């Protein structure tokens, strides 16, 4: 079933976070870093994934 | 009145798309810059309200697309591109599509614009792992998905006023390891995200331009389908 | 002229972005956390200092 | 309709104030927590109007400040109280600022919220380095600066909507050196930002809240100026 | 003609053993500060001969064991113990057991060590998750994971060698949530960590004194097997 | 079966280095950190853990 | 004086340790990385640099 | 007993030779691949001993050098030597030169070896700024500085018994910006060290190899001075 399923699977069953993760949450944390209210964030790496980089070891 | 250039669509179903239409809630016009291979049938599809309820936002809003212009990253300037692809059966009709092309025509049909963003990735190995990627691919993997963000932002940097943000995205194999994203694809992840940073030391110290990078989840889109595992 | 003094003077000199960093500058990028604008992000630890963190040392 | 509580404050010169004008914006009712030791001097300049020019909302608009209320991120409840405090003449008059009090004295006077924001530290000994810092002022600054924080969580919970979402300030001394930032700041912001994650798995899968810290750079406040190196 | 003294044993199956065994291939000399509560019972084990396979070295040697003394990394001076313990059946019979006592009991029958290593963690509330974890557990967990650390640097920098070398045990738990290791464990390594940086900036600069700690992966020990999740 | 035991299940099943890991191999780790070996290095968090750290995702 | 000459001269005047780096001191680290003494480290990225990576912000 | 392979040695001032040094106190085996452009001078210097007093080890040992062979990681295999470089004045004389020929040559004369060290990099606009970098220059720095790694392992990867050791270096500028370090070098370095990562795994699991790389401080050596600022 393609890497691609397998990562969205277990994204959404081991992610902090539950709901299925759409283009629109990163739309909507990049029209943030694009607009002035990010005017003083700069060179970073934003994650917007449900919170999956945080995990080291999973559960079940 | 801000307006961005969105370089990465070829459907509504990758991130640009989503990123575009959280733009238009904001009101900000969108210009797309459409890949060649997949320029005349994103058009047609367009033309034929194939892509219609798919502008719709929750506030009744509809997206407002500026311009959608043809546009290829692989090239830096016209003396760039190969008399191959320069007669290549989707390119001939083209024209104005490397990236300094582009930069130029935005600056000459609307001036300067003050937001960017960096929506694509592309390797010919991505199916092989490190290991078994060819010199050939892996440079192929850099080219166009690290290199193209630093060529984008020359070019662009220019016709941006200042504050003016740009983004790209990215993925966490960049910083730990995830079996079959191969073909380089995580070492051009890698050298994406460190080349945020030195861009972000020069753009902003010289333009006062801001640069982040959005390392994003699972979607499936076409790109991330094209790795097949 | 306490620590504090010299630490704005050492950022409003060699950060990425040269502006004063304001108190506002930090509410802004809350504000967006707090929000469903940023469901997708959590568990991060977001940087908002012009920059001054990505730095290694200083061109002086 | 959206309530924040801001626990961490003392004048308008520091990054709650900021926090509280830019929500501000969006309409949300702030409740300021206030350590006890200037709740009083605190709600008198207030009263007195010497905050009135620093509560102009950018939008032409008043900051809506629903509550100033004492509170005391080094209590958990009411038994936790010592002797030498309930005697503190800057205690007696005042009542139910325990992490645990104010959080049912809100739920009790505005029902839930659905925002909480963590903007306070302390440490006894900051001006001293990390070797010369006692167990007594190490612990002190990492139950003042960190602990509180989990507090915050376990008790705030309760009180707050689904999807609410919380925040904290650190600093990046917590990952590079930074001379001069000890007592265990350093130590504490450490700490600070390693649960933030842990407890963003727990909020996460548990109550579907969310949580994350903002790394400041430099704010010329009261409780930084305090630091003097 | 190095000694190094290992804080932080019980038994033979932690890694403080581990480390003592190595260091014997480079004949250092080895000093065992020994958690008073289990000194006794393993003093015992010693002299009845139940470690005499677990001293073989590699080389075909004995492990040199210059010594084993009662030592509390709970307690900094004489003056900080505690009434309790003053009568705690365990702490009776023994003497010197604090972090300076030890420091000054060592350089008065062995002179000056090169090498220190901080093998010792504790948290009374380590099967609770973070936000299930009281105060008093979470401060108990960095005063005695933590605060251990700074301390044992303190006092026994005063009788190292130049150039001489310490290192401490941690666990990546400090950065990636791993669900279990509770009671503000992953609290302490993280300070620990954080801690290991800004000591070594002061240790290096004015006594040329290294420091530095180990990540390390699963080992089933004792102080391990009791996280039981 | 305690969470010790869960842990070098799954360090001995997803990480990269598949030998069991012994106290020794930190104490190795150690004798070289504690010598003049290392006198450039200083501050560091060293990883002895077969690799584990380095992954993401389990390939399962 | 190029690049490196002032990389040299502000590591020795604000590494955590003084002493001049020498190639034999990356020497000993590598021969130890590539001896089984370091058998269990894996993917690691090892810094000898007299401590220089751990600052952020210098003092005089 | 244990023979390595040092890619990157084309004088004594370099970290390769001292990696050499350190080697050869432990007894090892080395074979130097050298660089053409610098081949013939290298052996010359190496013949009227002018490396002489530099092959001296405190425990008066000297150096033990097992081979010196022209080495060019540009290429992986012969069919991969352009033409002109075939004919060039440097390479004309020389052969086996290319990371398979050299791993076959190798392993053909002594058998397998078990350790491999990577101590290059190149870039031929390292004086130019990211921004300022063509596609051209920056493709090249990753080819020669990043990709050599790879195709490294891949031919040394056959030639190596189990339990053999793999290591490279690389710089902090991949992490945190430092003007000056150009070309792309930055990006490089950054790629290097998540493939680092990946090939750990890969190696790790199907070989029982182990890879690791070293960010090294200022070494006023050939590459180094290059840089000019
Ligand atoms: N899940 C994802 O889809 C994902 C996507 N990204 C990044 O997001 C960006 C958008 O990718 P997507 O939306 O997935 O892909 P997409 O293919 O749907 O859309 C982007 C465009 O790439 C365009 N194309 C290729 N080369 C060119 C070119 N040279 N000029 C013009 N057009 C070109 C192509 O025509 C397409 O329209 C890329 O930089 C990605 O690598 C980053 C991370 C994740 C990811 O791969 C992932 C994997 C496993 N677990 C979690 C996340
Ligand atoms: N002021 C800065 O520049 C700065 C501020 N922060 C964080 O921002 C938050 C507050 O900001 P200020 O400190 O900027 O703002 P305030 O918001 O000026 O100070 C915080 C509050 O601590 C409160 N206090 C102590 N104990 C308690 C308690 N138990 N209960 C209730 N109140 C208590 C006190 O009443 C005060 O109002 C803290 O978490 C800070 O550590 C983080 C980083 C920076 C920073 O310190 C820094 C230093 C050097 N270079 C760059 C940046
Ligand atoms: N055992 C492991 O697998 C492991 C061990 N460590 C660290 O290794 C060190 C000790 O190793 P063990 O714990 O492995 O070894 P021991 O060396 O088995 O245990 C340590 C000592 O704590 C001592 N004790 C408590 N308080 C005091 C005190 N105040 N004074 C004197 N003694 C006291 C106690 O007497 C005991 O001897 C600690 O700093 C650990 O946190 C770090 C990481 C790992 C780990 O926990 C882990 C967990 C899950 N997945 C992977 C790895
Ligand atoms: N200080 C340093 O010299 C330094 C060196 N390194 C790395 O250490 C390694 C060795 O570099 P070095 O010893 O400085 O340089 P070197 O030039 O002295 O020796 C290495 C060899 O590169 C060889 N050459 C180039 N391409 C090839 C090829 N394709 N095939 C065969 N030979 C080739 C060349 O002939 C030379 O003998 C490289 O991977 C470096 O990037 C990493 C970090 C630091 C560094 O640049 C730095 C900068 C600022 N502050 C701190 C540190």
């Amino acid at each position: 079933y393609t890497f691609i399923d397998y990562a969205i699977e277990y994204s959404e069953k081991y992610a902090p976070l539950r709901q299925k993760l759409l283009s629109t949450d990163i739309g909507s944390v990049a029209s943030f870093l694009l607009s002035r209210e990010s005017r003083a964030i700069t060179g970073q790496t934003i994650y917007v994934d449900n919170g999956l980089n945080i995990m080291f070891l999973p559960d079940d | 009145e801000d307006i961005c250039f969105i370089a990465g669509i070829g459907d509504t179903n990758g991130y640009g798309w989503g990123i575009a239409k959280e733009l238009s809630k904001r009101n900000v016009k969108i210009i797309f810059g459409i890949w060649p291979p997949v320029y005349n049938i994103f058009m047609k599809n367009y033309k034929n309200g194939k892509f219609d309820n798919d502008m719709i936002i929750d506030k009744d809003k509809k997206m407002n697309i500026l311009d959608m212009l043809p546009f290829d990253a692989s090239f830096d300037t016209a003396n760039d591109i190969d008399e191959e692809t320069k007669n290549n059966k989707r390119y001939n009709m083209l024209q104005n599509y490397t990236i300094e092309d582009v930069a130029n025509l935005i600056h000459q049909k609307y001036g300067k614009i003050n937001m960017l963003v960096h929506s694509l990735a592309n390797a010919k190995e991505v199916q092989k792992d490190l290991l078994n990627t060819s010199r050939k691919g892996y440079l192929d993997a850099l080219s166009k998905s690290s290199y193209s963000l630093i060529s984008l932002c020359k070019y662009f940097v220019n016709i941006m006023k200042p504050q003016s943000s740009i983004i790209s995205l990215t993925y966490h194999a960049s910083q730990k390891v995830v079996p079959g994203y191969g073909g380089g694809m995580s070492s051009a992840k890698a050298a994406l995200e460190s080349d945020t940073r030195v861009l972000a030391y020069h753009l902003g110290r010289n333009y006062n331009i801001r640069i982040n990078t959005i390392s994003a989840g699972p979607l499936k889109s076409r790109a991330a389908t094209a790795i097949n595992k």
